């Protein structure tokens, strides 16, 4: 099989999409911000390790479209929250639920 | 027809040959004859197949050092029997303290031989050597024996010898032999040479009269001989526990020690890292014991008084693992006369963790407890119990703003007429000495103390703790 | 480097001075003695002590300093028979070669010589010397000390230069001969030196690699030898840490003091750790960051022996991939969270905190 | 019989403490100039 | 087989050794395993650990016959030459004094372009044997060593003003001074 086009460019993909989730909880900095395909990237990106998975469901969840806002599985919530600090390889700069919503 | 024994005691054979055995009493009659002769070391009298087949036993309940083994002329000449290779002992600062040069890395070789004495004899090793090689120059000839460019070479050592550990420090010693010191050997193009050699001294220290055994020297096979004695505890009581979880023996180590008995005795026979056993061996091994063992004793952080909780005395209260990973608890009529692995004086007992108290990283004897905002350092005893650490770091160390008109009294030691930093004595339940640091505000009748002035013990622990980096 | 057939080296201490006696006519096979002798040194100034009245046994004696000529090297020297030939503490490799075997006599092991037949005539020399330094005044006569031994057995207290021309091989000889007479002396020396120093700390290191080309053939001695700008001011900050009785205090008087702890605390002091740490290479060794050159230490009949790991089985390794392991359901990240949410509301402390589970090696 | 050097070394090592005394005739004033 | 447990006396040899930089410490106690490679077939190759030792004998050999040191690997051997090489990132031209080069597998020719006239300060000092290669183009030749026993010469181009005493070409060895006749490419 051809494993390359899933994640060949990890680096476009995880700089990008990591840039991208930075423009919008920390507002970084001014950019010509967008690829709708860096959009789908984040997905496919998502979808190879489990500390992924779990976000990708969240944000799957987001497709369902209605303003509700998801029940809050406490443990594995905080576990997620954790795994959302990991993925974004912040100094644990005290990223937040509120951030998340 | 030849001494010939079962397979079934090769449990004896290995204990008595290895451990230095003294007692015989217990042995089964006829296998302890057996091993009486093969002590005796007329090997002409026993089988040979019976000696490959205990070699294959030990292959099968392996050792890590095993030297690989052809023949059995390995019990008929002198041979290694155990393998090595020098560590870095690349150390400056103090004193070789008699301990050669050797190049790092070098492959070595224990013998079977042993002595009384050296230098009588290490002439004839000497001829020995000059046969191994014509050319020489340079030898660094010595009492204790061959050295040349390290690489071949040999001496007279003691049993138990560590390899390139970097120290020889000062300890009591326990033991005694006849024959105290093993030959190594060093260089393998000598023990090649030595595969061949088949070769015994002359022993004119016994008139050369064909004595299978010698005044001063003498073969063993793989004996460490590692001290041993009889178990003979008046046990009331017993128990065997198996898990693997630290935090579960700890939980059991708690509730057994809201009994009444002050402290817990705790021990850890040395050799269960060695190899592979038969649980039955194990059980042989439970009756005799080895005094150089680990042992503790540990006590509860004591606080205060439940009248009652008294009169325990009878009972003598223990554990350890008896097994490599499972647990013996006992209770024993208490005893004088019991003997135990022999340790230094005035050692310091150890205190059990408190469930609010962290222990520092990369630390002992101190800690910190926040409902107070506290750091307290312990004076002499040593911590136990930690799972679970935390790093230092500066900002923990809060200065307390208080109004002008501090005071305090005993001695204060200052730490930083800059940073305000000061330490106390104290004593938890007016009997565990401990000091406290402070920053801030505070102020004395006078009477500095000067740093200088106190334990190593204590000082060491300060001086990283300061941590100027 | 070749190391040609028929030469012999003699490293003595003692060749600090030249060994007139020693030396005694050689010939060629036939008995052809030959009475011809020329001795090479590194500076017409050693002619300057030498006398030939010593050497009746020859009716011809010349010296000349050695020069390292380039149109004529040989890996394999020209030879001669009509003189016999001696070096005496020769520098640079040499390209001729007299009648008989050829001897040269040294205080220095060069890397060119290391493949060579060689004898010492090593000794323990119970003595060392101390470093000093200061923000009575002794100036010495740097590289040429002959004149001067006398004032150095009878002064304590020293400080030498040198021409800002040196050749760094001529400084080596210099200092090592001085070393090697201060050795002797029954005072310890102080003695300072007035240079920059940043190279002579590589240096320093050149001679540690000479001590251990000595060792190779060697004495194993007590050497003493030191790094002198990371270790010196980090011990200089903990001595100002601590109270300071001396300004002077000997170094070797922390790790003195400290043999008190080592085996009634059966554990690694903090100081012996951060010393094989701030070597460039000889500890956690900056050069290539490798800390797992642990100690591993040992004492008098010990069942066992300790490591900056703690204890260990007597000639092991580090420790078993295989264990009682530090299972995860203790330290489950989530227990420790939890624990550490404990810790951060119980404090009311915004910050700065962290944590970790204990480990544990073969032991435990 | 005690063939190692130990004993000669320890004499070497009398020998190194005789061995300053000897650099004060070495290197001593002289009686006269014979040139 | 048969042949090889026999050996004839004339046939060709050499000794190579690296270009030995540094010191390992370790790097010790070797001698006793003596090492020897050759094809022993027309064309495939015998390598061999033997017991060190002197009384054996080997093919015939002149008198100081030159060793040869392996290539550097950052380094080219010159076109058609031999004991002549140039280094590009510190951008300097060598010879060396006696030795013989091995092991380079491509050489690059010389072309006047690659000696680079540094402009350099007004004032340069320079000691040592200096030889004029060209007052007129001011190209000068140096003495040198590596690593102190690495005899060889320098060529310069530019101010590189130096002690008076001017060196004669005459003086030189046939063996560099053939190396130069060709290498200045005068044609």
């Amino acid at each position: 099989a051809q494993p390359s086009e899933e994640l060949i460019n990890m680096r476009r993909y995880r700089n990008a999409a990591r840039k991208l989730i930075h423009h919008y909880s920390l507002n970084s900095t001014s950019s010509t911000e967008y690829k709708i395909s860096d959009v789908v990237m984040t997905m496919i990106f998502l979808l190879r390790s489990e500390k992924y998975h779990s976000l990708f469901k969240l944000l799957e969840t987001t497709f369902d479209d209605y303003t509700c806002r998801p029940q809050m599985t406490q443990v594995q919530t905080d576990t997620l929250l954790d795994a959302v600090r990991s993925l974004l390889e912040m100094p644990s700069t005290t990223i937040d639920l509120t951030t998340v919503d | 027809n030849l001494l010939t024994l079962e397979r079934d005691h090769f449990k004896y054979l290995f204990l008595t040959s290895y451990f230095d055995l003294k007692d015989n009493e217990h042995v089964p009659s006829e296998p302890m004859a057996f091993i009486r002769n093969y002590l005796n070391c007329t090997f002409d009298l026993l089988d040979d197949a019976v000696l490959m087949n205990y070699f294959n036993y030990l292959q099968s309940m392996q050792l890590k050092h095993l030297v690989g083994s052809t023949s059995t002329n390995i019990f008929k000449f002198v041979k290694p029997q155990f393998r090595f290779v020098c560590d870095r002992t690349t150390v400056d600062i103090l004193e070789f303290d008699t301990r050669m040069y050797i190049k790092p890395g070098t492959p070595v070789y224990a013998t079977n031989l042993f002595t009384s004495n050296p230098r009588k004899m290490m002439a004839f090793l000497y001829a020995e050597f000059g046969k191994v090689f014509k050319n020489k120059i340079f030898v660094n000839i010595n009492n204790y024996g061959c050295v040349l460019a390290g690489s071949a070479g040999f001496l007279f050592d003691d049993a138990y010898v560590d390899w390139n550990g970097v120290r020889m420090c000062a300890a009591p010693r326990l033991d005694n032999n006849m024959h105290p010191f093993r030959l190594y050997l060093l260089g393998e193009d000598m023990a090649k040479h030595f595969v061949d050699n088949n070769i015994l001294p002359p022993h004119p220290s016994n008139a050369k009269t064909r004595k299978i055994n010698n005044s001063m020297f003498m073969l063993k096979n793989f004996y460490k001989g590692l001290p041993l004695f009889k178990s003979k505890y008046t046990v009331v009581n017993s128990t065997k526990i198996v898990t693997r979880k630290p935090n579960d023996i700890f939980n059991e180590i708690d509730k057994e020690l809201n009994g009444n008995c002050p402290f817990i005795k705790f021990i850890q026979r040395d050799y269960i890292f060695d190899a592979q056993f038969p649980p039955d061996l194990l059980d042989l091994l439970n009756e005799y014991m080895t005094k150089s063992s680990i042992m503790k004793i540990i006590t509860k952080f004591v606080i205060e008084e439940n009248p009652a909780m008294s009169g325990e005395m009878s009972r003598e209260i223990i554990l350890d693992r008896y097994s490599v990973d499972n647990y013996r608890k006992l209770y024993i009529k208490m005893e004088i006369t019991n003997q135990f692995p022999v340790m230094y004086d005035h050692e310091s007992s150890y205190i059990f963790v408190s469930k609010d108290f962290l222990q520092l990283k990369g630390t002992m004897n101190a800690f910190y407890a926040p409902k107070q905002r506290i750091l307290s350092i312990l004076a002499v005893n040593r911590l136990f119990g930690a799972t679970e650490t935390i790093d230092f770091h500066p900002n923990l160390l809060v200065y307390r703003q208080s109004s002008p008109p501090v005071r305090l009294t005993g001695d204060v030691y200052v730490v930083d007429k800059n940073e305000k930093v000061f330490l106390v004595k104290h004593v938890f339940s007016n009997t565990v000495p401990a000091y406290l640091l402070i920053r801030g505000d505070y102020e004395s009748s006078s009477d500095l103390k000067s740093l200088r002035d106190l334990n190593p013990w204590v000082q060491n622990t300060l001086l990283k703790l300061l941590i100027p980096d | 480097m070749e190391c040609p057939f028929q030469i012999q080296v003699c490293i003595s201490d003692r060749f600090f001075a030249f060994p007139h006696n020693l030396v005694e006519p050689q010939s060629d096979v036939g008995n052809k003695l030959i009475e011809n002798l020329i001795v090479y040194v590194p500076t017409d100034d050693d002619r300057l002590y030498i006398d030939k009245k010593q050497f009746p046994k020859f009716n011809s004696v010349l010296v000349y300093r050695h020069e390292h000529d380039v149109n004529i090297d040989s890996r394999s020297p020209k030879k001669t028979a009509s003189a016999t030939i001696v070096y005496w503490n020769p520098l640079v490799p040499i390209t001729e070669i007299g009648a008989g075997e050829t001897r040269v006599f040294s205080v220095l092991l060069t890397n060119n010589l290391f493949y060579c037949n060689t004898m010492i005539v090593h000794h323990e020399n119970p003595k060392c010397p101390i470093e000093f330094t200061y923000p009575n005044l002794r100036p010495i006569a740097c590289e040429i000390p002959l004149s001067h031994f006398k004032e150095l057995v009878e002064s304590n207290d020293f400080l030498l230069c040198f021409n800002l021309e040196t050749s760094t091989m001529v400084k080596i000889l210099s200092l090592k001969r001085i070393f090697c007479i201060f050795q002797y002396r029954k005072q310890p020396a102080r003695y300072v030196i007035n240079l920059p120093h940043e190279e002579i700390d590589n240096l320093y290191n050149k001679l540690n690699w000479e001590r251990t080309r000595r060792l190779m053939k060697g004495d194993v001695p007590s050497n003493c030898a030191t790094v002198n700008r990371s270790s010196l001011k980090y011990i200089k900050q903990a001595q100002s840490l601590l109270g300071i009785p001396d300004y002077s205090q000997t170094v070797v008087d922390f790790v003195k003091m400290f043999q008190k702890i080592i085996f009634p605390y059966q554990l690694v002091p903090n100081v012996i750790i951060k010393l094989n740490n701030f070597d460039q290479m000889v500890s956690s060794a900056p050069n290539k960051a490798e800390p797992y050159k642990k100690i591993r230490l040992f004492c008098k009949n010990d069942s066992i022996a300790i490591s900056s790991s703690g204890i260990v089985p007597i000639n092991m390794p580090d420790f078993s991939p295989p264990n009682t392991f530090d299972y995860s359901d203790y330290a489950n990240r989530t227990n420790i969270n939890f624990v550490t949410q404990r810790v951060l509301t119980d404090g009311g402390f915004s910050s700065g905190i962290t944590v970790t589970p204990v480990k544990y090696n073969y032991y435990l | 019989e005690d063939v190692d050097y130990e004993k000669e070394s320890k004499r070497r090592k009398l020998e190194d403490e005789d061995f300053l005394k000897l650099k004060a005739l070495e290197f001593s004033k002289d009686i006269v100039n014979e040139k």
